[PDB]
Order: C-alpha cells, then structure tokens, then sequence
C-alpha cells in the first residue's frame, strides 16, 4: 500500500471509524460525521464528488465558523513529506541520490490531490461566496497570506490566479445568442408615450414579454445564503433574503393589480375583455416558460373577488376557459402536474419559487443536525445535502437567459406598478371585495349594469407575433 | 375510503411546518426528504373509522400573500395555529379566521385553534386567553409542542371530528 | 429524464472552460484561469427527449494527473478539445485519448474531437488533419469557437447522441 503521514503530526491521517463517520448505504457518500473528517472528505485524494464542495461552501456555517475552516484547510494543506524509505537511506548514506519511488508516488497521489482541492476549495469561497470576507476583513488577510505564501513552482500557476481572484473581488456579464431577439410588438400605445401604458393598450405579447424577463431576472438574483437555514422566515428576514423578498413581492404585486384591473370594470363586457387579455398573456407566459407568471395570473383567476364572477366567466370564449383550467390544473395535487412540466421543459423558464421554499423548510425542519453514535455528536451531514440539492436545482435554472429585447418604459411601467397605493393590505383587499360584489352581487340580488370606462377599442390584437422589421 | 383535505394557515414561524411533519413523518427514521410523493397523505383510523388525512401545508411561502385564497379553499377543514410566545400571531389569527370565511362563502367552517409552543423562550399568550378566544369563535382549542410531539395528533384528529359532526 | 455525464479534456488554454460556460451561461469568458476541477448542470431538450447534462470540466496539467483520472472514470462521453491556432494541443490529443482509453479499459468510448478557437485567424492546425484524427478514432470533427458560440452546441448535443446511441 501507501503510508499516511503520522496521526501524531497530521490530523487528517486519524482512521475512520464507525464514531467519526458514517457513510450513506459510485463514489462514497457521507452520511454524517465529524468537522475534521468532513473536511478530509471535502478534499478527499481517491475520488471527485461533484458536489461537495458546493454543498460545503453553502451549508458549513452552522456546524463551523469562518475562521476555523479556514484554519483547517490550511491545516490540511500542511501535509508532512514521508521519511525516506530504508532504500534511500541507503543510497543517502553511500553519497549517492535517493531514487525516493514512495515519495514521489506519494506526491503524485496524495499531496497534488489534496493540495490542489483544499486550493479549489479557497478559489469557490472566494469567488461565490466573498460575503464570508466582507464581513471579516481579517479572515480575507488570512486567506491573502497564505494563497501568496504557497511556495513551489508546481502550484504556482493557480496560486497565482487565485491571488488576482482575490483583488478583482474587492475592486468593484455580456451574452450571447444565436440568433436575434423578436421584434418590439406595439399595440395602442406607442412608443414613448408612457402615459397611455395600461393593461389594455400595450400588446399583450409584450406585456408577457417584458414581464417575464422583469421576473427572469428577479429570480437570477436570488442567492443561495438567502435561503440556507430558512432565513427567509424569521425577523431579519429583510436583511438576509432582500432578493428572495423583493422577487416575490413583485409576484404579488402583479396577482394584485390583475385583480384590481378586473374588479375595477364595472361594465361586463369590458371586464370580460379585461379577464380575457389577461388569460392571452398567461398564454404568452406558458410558451416563454414563465411559470411564475402563470401562477400570478391563475392566483388572481383564483382570489375571493374574481373567482365568483359567475357573469364574467360565463362569456369567457371556450378556447381560454380550457387554458384557464389547464393553467390551474398545475398547481392541483401539490403540483404534481407543475413539477412533471418544469422537469421536461427546455430552458429559459421562471420556476415558481413557492415549491423550494416548502421542501427547505421542511427539509430544515424535519432532519436534525446532528446524529449521534457511541455518545459523539457527528454533523449530519445528509441534512446539508438535501438542502444544497434544492440550491443546485434553483441555481441550474438561473443560467440560461431570455433571448428578448428589453424595452426600457415597460420595464419601468411594471417596476414602478401599484395598486395597493397608501392603503394597508387588508384595506385594499376589502376593497377589492367590496367591488366583487358591487358589480356582481349576491343572489337572489340581480345583477346591474354600469357605464363602459375605455373609450379605446377592445379588441385583442391576439398573441400571435407578427414578423416585419 | 373518505380523505380529508386540511389545511394549516398562521403566521409565518408559528411552526406550522413542524406540525404537518409530526403528523405525517416516520418518527424512527434517521433521514427525512419532504422531496418525496406522498410527503402530506397519510391513513389513520379515527373513531376506529379509517380514513385518509392530506395535510394541504404551505410553511415557507407565508410571503405570497395573494396565493392565499387559492390554497385555502380546497381545504374542509382548517387548523389556525399561532405561537404561544408570539403576541403578533395570536392577534392576527381573527384575520385568518375571516379569510377563511370568505374564500368557504360559510359562517360556520370546520376549524380548530392551535397555540403551539415552538421553543422555550419566555411564554406571552396564556391559555385563559386563547382559550377565551375560541369560545368566542365556538371552535375547539388544542395547545401543542410539535418539538416534543405533544398534541399533535390531537389537534388534527379533533378537526376531522369537527368536519364529521359538521 | 436521462442524465448524461459529459467530461471536455485537452491541453490547458484550449479553451475547455470557455466553450463549457459558454454552453451553461452565454458567456464568454475572456479571462484565463487554471481549472482544478468543475462541475455544470444543464436541463435541455435534445431530439425531443429531455436531458440532464453534467459537464465535468478539467484541468489539463500533469499536477492535476490523479485527478483528471478520477473525473474520467465516471463520465460516459468525452469532449476532447485543442486550439486551431496551438499545435501543440492537437499533438497533446493523442495522450488523451490514450489516458480514456486506459482508464475506462475500453476502445469504444463515446467521444468527439473538438478544435477550439475557430473565430481566429491564425490557424496552424489543418481541418483536414483533424478530420483525419477524428475518422481515425471512429469519431465526429466539430470546430467551435467559445467566444462566437459558432459549433458549440453541436459539439455538446453532438456528444450526448453518442452516448444515447452508444
Ligand atoms: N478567441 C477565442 N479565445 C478563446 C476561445 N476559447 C477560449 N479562448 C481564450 O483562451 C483562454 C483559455 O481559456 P480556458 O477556457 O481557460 O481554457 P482551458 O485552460 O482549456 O480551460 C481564455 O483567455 C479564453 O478567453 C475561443 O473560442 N476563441
Ligand atoms: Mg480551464
């Protein structure tokens, strides 16, 4: 075999054992164990774990802090060199030059190894998650000190991009495409005239259009540290997950003002060509892939004012009540079918974020964070690797970009978007209430009619784009 | 055989999550993934009369207020939790109550008050008051501690009772 | 959906990691920086079926030997890349073929050559030579330009329906 360095000079020479950890019943997998073995695991020399270093990087804070896993990669980057074999010995002590086949062997298949991932362990920190340095300035010089004390030639080259990875961080993304974006499609308002821009006026292909890549990005923002240790749920949950917050706000936001668009109408007919335009973009939305949207649009399909609009939905044509259900229907059965869909889809699309938020959760919940064996308290490590499963899942979505122009006064008209106003949400949620049963009331009270309010056709132009440019 | 759809509404961290998992979950298991199918079903016998609970449990996605009405109204009975050391979410349960009224379009919709206890900081809701507040609402009121599953099974079997003598 | 693990092999500076960050992110990665060992994720439909791609990115220096070793034994197809304008990667091939050869103790190996950096002007080696390689080893000959996206995704996708078809 191969000789590990002493235990005595190199912690991470200590056996394992059914008390330091435990692997899951074709790489190894860890099921639990201690800081000091993970982290030989995390930097193993016989085979490559995909994602350990992710799952790590994301997860360790709550079983280790900042400073001592930077202590215990340094340590483990210190591995003591074999003493010579009783052959070098030999040749040594006849003046001549050590063949040293262990050593070199051992160098080969031990210390580049682990060398070179405790360094790819520093280059991930670093770069994906420098949060750890901002808000440690020592814990940075640390790290400075010891990438540009790595001596060697070997090394060297990563050594060196590591260290200029470091300084472009504290200093201060372009795409590519095949082919084009569509063109900008115009309906009644043109262009640079936001102050006709409204629900009906825009095209309703734009309106998708704009709001899903105001939503891609949303969730391309969301970072996994706003996730981890289900932050998003407790009271600084403002300064932990400002982007996850600030994503599903927006959602919210949208559901509300479709809801508000259609309660608002008071004339039937134009309310339902209100509710049908807004069904045409969530059409738009399911052939961009925007299942966000879809479920905005099937939410407000679904609040306490507009789902009893017995009248409206009557006059709904044939084709959008079966996009309608279908829309909806994903959601049903704790969205088995939603699921099925966003696993066969080809990229872009904007998951709905609800899901992964109710399986960290629970996740976080429902494992402890530790187990134990024979009286010691190993970290469970199986834990960390169902909730770094749902971070990985978010984050592959969050690469492909939406090959779509932006137009700059609807992406402000969106992001500038308030219906509820001054007024409190429960106040405006009456409200909203309030105006479902004024304009279709309870029965047996017969239903009213009001004065149309749009003094511009109503015709849909459709959502099929057209091709001039 | 009869399944019974519940739903779990309250505050965010009142610990809702917990209780579905207590409820649903394999107590002598060393590893949990709600990733899953099947993670909210679960065949109980009630009353010795058999039947099938589905646990409908958002825990996570409080903030999307304007998916509520959706959830909660395929819901036939509803457990309104709220943490005993969190004044906040007891006094929000009222809210909670309305909401469900008016997504059912019913007065009377089967429901139980649950006050759970979800760590041991200092408590701030005595059980007089939650007590007092669901005679008001003429519900049942079942205090949990979902930590040391205590109440649980109660609280939930107490809602399908709710939703048979309903 | 089928996962499909993908390892891209070849000379440091041919431009393994461009053309892998070009596929996941389309983005161009202007900047050189010494690859240790990397792993990508992409969900995409090739031929109607949906895939889960793992592309297993490696660095091509003789420290890394163990390593890249480790990284080949479980990939099922191999992207081996060389520069147009760097004879010297399209020499190193050979090894590398040999090294896949050796580790997965096989001659039928899914695989396809790829010659990088097309988009340049200052080619030194000849497609034809290349094309001669390729037919050579009973495999495909795609040029690709990570900095274009020019055959990138043929190169990948090309990949993956050897390994289906394997
Ligand atoms: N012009 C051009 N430069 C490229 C291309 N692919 C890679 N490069 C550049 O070559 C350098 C090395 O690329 P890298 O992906 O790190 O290569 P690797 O060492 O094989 O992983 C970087 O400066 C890249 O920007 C390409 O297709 N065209
Ligand atoms: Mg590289």
């Amino acid at each position: 075999q191969m000789r590990l360095p002493s235990a005595d000079v190199y912690r991470f020479a200590e056996p394992d054992s059914e008390e330091n950890i435990i692997f899951e019943e074709g790489i190894p997998i860890i099921k639990a164990g201690t800081v000091i073995k993970l982290i030989e695991r995390l930097t193993y020399h016989m085979y490559a774990d995909p994602n350990f270093v992710r799952t790590f990087l994301t997860t360790y804070r709550s079983f280790c802090k900042p400073q001592e896993l930077l202590s215990l990669i340094i340590e483990r980057f210190e591995i003591p060199e074999p003493e010579p074999t009783e052959a070098d010995r030999i040749a040594i002590e006849n003046g001549d030059q050590p063949l040293s086949a262990e050593l070199k062997r051992f160098r080969k298949e031990y210390i580049q190894p682990v060398q070179l991932r405790v360094l790819n362990v520093c280059r991930h920190w670093v770069e994906h998650h420098f949060y750890d340095f901002e808000r440690d300035a020592y814990l940075l010089q640390r790290m400075e000190e010891f990438i540009g004390t790595v001596r060697g030639k070997a090394m060297k080259k990563w050594v060196e991009s590591i260290t200029k990875i470091i300084q472009r961080k504290k200093i201060a993304h372009n795409i590519t495409f095949q082919s084009s974006p569509p063109t900008v499609e115009w309906h009644i308002s043109r262009p640079g005239h936001i102050e006709t821009f409204d629900l009906l006026t825009l095209h309703p292909i734009e309106i998708a259009r704009q709001l899903t890549l105001l939503e891609s990005d949303l969730y391309r923002a969301v970072q996994p540290s706003e996730l981890v240790g289900s932050v998003w749920t407790k009271e600084d949950k403002e300064i932990n997950s400002p982007n996850l917050l600030k994503m599903i706000r927006h959602t919210t936001n949208l559901t509300l003002w479709f809801e508000k668009c259609i309660v608002e109408t008071e004339n039937l007919e134009e309310r339902v060509a209100v509710v049908s335009r807004i069904i045409e973009i969530l059409q738009v939305f399911q052939e961009l892939n925007n299942f966000n949207g879809v479920l905005e649009v099937v939410s407000a399909m679904n609040s306490s004012p507009v789902y009893r609009l017995d009248h409206t939905f009557e006059q709904i044509p044939s084709r959008q009540k079966k996009i309608l259900e279908e829309a909806h229907e994903l959601s049903e059965d704790h969205y088995k079918k939603y699921l099925a869909k966003l696993r066969s889809i080809n990229p872009p699309c904007v998951p709905f974020f609800g899901i992964y938020l109710t399986n960290i959760l629970k996740t976080e919940e429902g494992n402890p964070e530790v187990l134990k064996r024979h009286g010691k308290e190993l970290i469970n490590f199986s834990k960390r690797r169902k909730v770094a499963e749902i971070t990985g899942e978010i984050q592959q979505y969050q690469n492909q970009p939406y090959c779509l122009r932006v137009e700059s006064d609807i992406k402000r008209f969106f992001e500038n978007l308030n219906p509820m106003g001054n007024s409190m949400e429960k106040e405006f949620t009456d409200y909203l209430f309030n105006k479902s049963l004024e304009i279709e009331p309870r029965n047996p009270k017969p239903l009213p009619r009001f004065p149309k309010k749009y003094s511009y056709p109503l015709k849909s132009p459709g959502v099929r784009p057209s091709n001039p440019r | 055989m009869t399944e019974y759809k519940l739903v779990v509404v309250g505050a965010g961290g009142v610990g809702k999550s917990a209780l579905t998992i207590q409820l649903i979950q394999n107590h002598f298991v060393d590893e949990y993934d709600p990733t899953i199918e099947d993670s909210y079903r679960k065949q109980v016998v009630i009353d010795g009369e058999t039947c099938l609970l589905d646990i409908l449990d958002t825990a996570g996605q409080e903030e999307y207020s304007a998916m509520r009405d959706q959830y909660m109204r395929t819901g036939e009975g509803f457990l309104c939790v709220f943490a005993i050391n969190n004044t906040k979410s007891f006094e929000d349960i009222h809210q909670y109550r309305e909401q469900i009224k008016r997504v059912k379009d019913s007065d009377d919709v089967p429901m139980v008050l649950v006050g759970n206890k979800c760590d041991l900081a200092a408590r701030t809701v005595e059980s007089r008051q939650a007590q007092d507040l669901a005679r008001s609402y003429g519900i049942p009121y079942i205090e949990t501690s979902a930590k040391t599953r205590q109440g649980v099974e109660d609280a939930f079997y107490t809602l399908v009772r709710e939703i048979r003598q309903h």
